[PDB]
């Protein structure tokens, strides 16, 4: 878990 | 039933070392919405791993908040499986969420590490979704 985002 | 508030599903990517395009798993229904695992190479370099929700629907009124655990299974020792968590409000403009750099490509494809076998890698998602809005009125 280190800065989740969109593909 | 498909209305379940949570579920755990897996998708095994074959010919992994040769992956060149984004790949999608079949859908797993949670809160009656289709959820999918999305895997893509990012920069060889890194494994892109995302959770997608209701992407094929043309609706722009829906939203669903969910938390999930994205995990790459270590077939030799599950305690060695690698996971990361996410929390996101999914909707038509942000229908997937995850990590472009989930794990180093060199590590996942390393035969001595225990994640790959017969060029196959298994991905898992445990999703806990809230009741959606703008779907069933």
């Amino acid at each position: 878990g280190a800065r989740a985002h969109s593909s | 039933t498909s209305w379940r508030s949570e579920a755990t599903f897996q998708f095994t990517v074959e010919r992994f070392s040769r992956l060149s395009e984004s790949v999608l798993s079949p859908p797993c229904f949670v809160r009656n919405l289709p959820w999918k695992i999305m895997v893509m190479p990012r920069f060889q370099k890194s494994v892109g791993f995302f959770l997608q929700c209701n992407a094929e629907s043309d609706s722009t009124s829906w939203s669903c908040h969910a938390q999930a655990v994205l995990k790459i299974i270590n077939y030799r020792d599950d305690e060695k499986s690698f996971s990361r968590r996410i929390s996101h409000l999914f909707f038509h403009k942000e229908n997937d969420w995850g990590f472009s750099n989930f794990m180093a490509w060199s590590e996942v494809t390393d035969p001595e590490k225990g994640f790959i076998d017969d060029d196959k890698v298994t991905f898992e998602v445990f999703v806990q979704a809230d009741a959606p809005h703008g779907v069933a009125w």
